[PDB]
Formats: C-alpha cells, structure tokens, sequence
C-alpha cells in the first residue's frame, strides 16, 4: 500500500509593502 | 510506495498599505 | 505493508503587495 500524504508546506512569504502615495498639490498663494 | 507530496503551504501574509505621500510644494508667496 | 509518509509540499505563494498610501498633505501656505 502507498504510504500515506506528506504534510503542508511552509506558509508563503510576506508581499512587499505598498508604493508610497503621490506628493500632495501645491500651497494656497500667500 | 512512498507517498505522495503534500500540497502547497498558504499564500503568504500580504504587504502593509504604502506610506502617505509627501508634503506638495509651498504656495507662491504674497 | 504499507510504505512511509511522502514529503512535505512546497512553500506557498507569496502574499499581495499592500496598497499604495494616500496622496500626501496639501503644501503650506506661500
């Protein structure tokens, strides 16, 4: 008879953090 | 017989939100 | 008779990359 399954693999690696968000529009005029 | 391979691990954990922005450019002086 | 347990499977996928941050702050007075 065929041994039995292996177990589950090891859980995947983090994703990489987000880009950064675009720079904000420019001041009001003084 | 050996038995078979196990399945995948799980998907890995997901990446932070990316950071805010930078500051715009200072307003256009009085 | 019965043969032994097989391997353990393979490493996951990789986690989602996060999300991008928001716009940044709107720039300082001129």
């Amino acid at each position: 008879a065929v041994g039995p399954r292996g177990p589950s693999g090891p859980q995947g690696i983090r994703g990489d953090k987000g880009e950064p968000g675009e720079k904000g529009p420019r001041g009001l005029p003084g | 017989p050996v038995g078979a391979r196990g399945p995948a691990g799980p998907q890995g954990p997901r990446g932070d939100k990316g950071e805010t922005g930078e500051q715009g450019d200072r307003g256009i002086k009085g």
